[PDB]
C-alpha cells in the first residue's frame, strides 16, 4: 500500500531540510 | 450563478473588508521594518530550565524570567557557528522579519539580545508541541481538523504575502501547538522579501514546489504549492510526493502525478489538484483572483475566516498541560552548557542584531 511504502521510505521522522 | 444577491453582496464586502485590513498591516509592518527594535534584555535576566530543540546553529530553551517568573522559548545561536554555515544574513532577516509582523498565527518576539559569543531570541513558549507530534500520534487528521489548521496556514499567508514576504518553510514539524489548539509560526530563516520574482534553492525535499527544484526563478505561489502538501498529509498521514531519496523525490514533484488516498473528499481532491498544480497559470494563488480561489473553494465553505482569525471556533485538540513550564508535549534533547567567551567573536558581522 502507499502507506507501507512511505514506512519503507525511511522518511517518516523529522525531515531535514536541503541546507 | 452559484450566489443569490444577498450571498454575493457579503462575499464582496468581506473580500473589500480584507483589503482594507491587509493595507493597514502594510503600513505598519513598514514601520517597524525601518525602525527594528534591539537589546531589550540581557542573560542573566532568564533561569534556563530544558533544551526544547537543537539544530546545526544552536538551539532553543526554555527559559523563566526570573523578575516576573514568565516562561519563554530563547532561541540561541553561536555567532562562529552562523558566520561558518553561511547565514548571516538568514539570522538577521529572521529577527528583522519577527520584531516588525503581527498576526495572531505568527510567534511574537518578546526580548532579543546578544552577548560575546551568541545570539539570543526571547520567544513565546507555544506548549502543545509540533503538530508533526501530534499527526504521526494519530495517524492521520479527520478533514474537519485538518482544515481548522489549514484555515490558519490560509489567513497567515495572506497576511504574509501581503508584506511582499515568502514563507517557503511549511511542513509540521515547523507548526507549533498552542494551549488553545492554534497554530504558532515560528521559523523565518528561509523567509524572503520578494516583489517579484527569486531563485533560491530552500525548503525541505517533500514540500518543494516544482519551480524551486528547477533551475527557474518562481514567486509567492510556491507557499500555495506548500499549503497543498501540509494539506495532502494532514489528511492522508503521509506526504503526497515521497522516496527513500531526495533526487527520488523531485523526480516525482515535477511530474506532478498525484494520487489520494480512498478517504478524501472529492472536495478536498479538488482542492488539492489545484494547489498541487505544476503549470503557475493554472495554480490557484497564483490566478486572477489570487487567495480568494482557495478560501472560496467548496472545501472551505464551512469555515468563518473572521471567527478564526478572531480565535473564536473551538479547537479540535487542546494540548494536555500540568502547570507552567510543562514540556511534556516536546521530546528530550541532550543538554549542553551555555558558555560565554571573556572575547567579542563575529562583532562586526551582527551589529545590526
Ligand atoms: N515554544 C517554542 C519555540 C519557538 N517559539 C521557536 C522555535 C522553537 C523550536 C524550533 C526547533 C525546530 C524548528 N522549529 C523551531 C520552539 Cl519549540
Amino acid at each position: 500500500t502507499t502507506y507501507a511504502d512511505f514506512i519503507a521510505s525511511g522518511r517518516t521522522g523529522r525531515r531535514n531540510a536541503i541546507h | 450563478g452559484h450566489m443569490g444577491n444577498a450571498a454575493a453582496a457579503k462575499k464582496g464586502s468581506e473580500q473589500e473588508s480584507v483589503k482594507e485590513f491587509l493595507a493597514k498591516a502594510k503600513e505598519e509592518f513598514l514601520k517597524k521594518w525601518e525602525s527594528p527594535s534591539q537589546n531589550t534584555a540581557q542573560l542573566d535576566h532568564f533561569d534556563r530550565i530544558k533544551t526544547l530543540g537543537t539544530g546545526s546553529f544552536g538551539r532553543v530553551m526554555l527559559v523563566k524570567h526570573k523578575e516576573t517568573g514568565n516562561h519563554y522559548a530563547m532561541k540561541i545561536l553561536d555567532k562562529q557557528k552562523v558566520v561558518k554555515l553561511k547565514q548571516i544574513e538568514h539570522t538577521l532577516n529572521e529577527k528583522r522579519i519577527l520584531q516588525a509582523v503581527n498576526f495572531p498565527f505568527l510567534v511574537k518576539l518578546e526580548f532579543s539580545f546578544k552577548d560575546n559569543s551568541n545570539l539570543y531570541m526571547v520567544m513565546e513558549y507555544v506548549p502543545g508541541g509540533e503538530m508533526f507530534s501530534h499527526l504521526r500520534r494519530i495517524g492521520r487528521f479527520s478533514e474537519p481538523h485538518a482544515r481548522f489548521y489549514a484555515a490558519q496556514i490560509v489567513l497567515t499567508f495572506e497576511y504574509l504575502h501581503s508584506l511582499d514576504l515568502i514563507y517557503r518553510d511549511l511542513k509540521p514539524e515547523n507548526l507549533l501547538i498552542d494551549q488553545q489548539g492554534y497554530i504558532q509560526v515560528t521559523d523565518f530563516g528561509f523567509a524572503k522579501r520578494v516583489k517579484g520574482r527569486t531563485w533560491t534553492l530552500c525548503g525541505t525535499p517533500e514540500y518543494l514546489a516544482p519551480e524551486i527544484i528547477l533551475s527557474k526563478g518562481y514567486n509567492k505561489a510556491v507557499d500555495w504549492w506548500a499549503l497543498g502538501v501540509l494539506i495532502y498529509e494532514m489528511a492522508a498521514g503521509y506526504p503526497p510526493f515521497f522516496a527513500d531519496q531526495p533526487i527520488q523525490i523531485y523526480e516525482k514533484i515535477v511530474s506532478g502525478k498525484v494520487r489520494f488516498p480512498s478517504h478524501f473528499s472529492s472536495d478536498l481532491k479538488d482542492l488539492l489538484r489545484n494547489l498541487l498544480q505544476v503549470d503557475l497559470t493554472k495554480r490557484f494563488g497564483n490566478l486572477k483572483n489570487g487567495v480568494n480561489d482557495i478560501k472560496n473553494h467548496k472545501w472551505f465553505a464551512t469555515t468563518d475566516w473572521i471567527a478564526i482569525y478572531q480565535r473564536k471556533v473551538e479547537a479540535p485538540f487542546i494540548p494536555k498541560f500540568k502547570g507552567p513550564g510543562d514540556t511534556s508535549n516536546f521530546d528530550d534533547y541532550e543538554e549542553e552548557e551555555i558558555r560565554v567567551s571573556i572575547n567579542e567573536k563575529c562583532g562586526k558581522e551582527f551589529t545590526e542584531f
